[PDB]
């Protein structure tokens, strides 16, 4: 996968606030379009 | 007037081309460019004085 801003095998031993998970379904090429800043009119 | 690396040396011109996370890199060096400049001249102006 791809992890922003956190590394992943570090993720084991930090601590959080509270963690929010969120049910999306979309296209298969659309996947990339889902990232911070991106340019895409429908990802918008 | 100058570009210090960037794709164009007016900032007017980089907000004008590019969206908010492709012109933040020309403009953190637009920022350090200018920034040592201006420096230069204080440290310059404080000898002279």
């Amino acid at each position: 996968f791809k992890c922003y801003g956190v590394s992943a095998t570090k993720l084991n031993d930090l601590c959080f606030s509270n963690v929010y998970a969120d049910s999306f379904v979309v296209k298969g090429d659309d996947v990339r379009q889902i990232a911070p800043c991106q340019t895409g009119v429908i990802a918008d | 007037s100058s570009n210090f690396g960037a794709i164009s040396s007016v900032l007017n011109d980089i907000l004008s081309r590019l969206d908010k996370c492709e012109a933040e890199v020309q403009i953190d060096r637009l920022i350090t460019g200018r920034l040592q400049s201006l420096q230069t001249y204080v440290t310059q102006q404080l000898i002279r004085a």
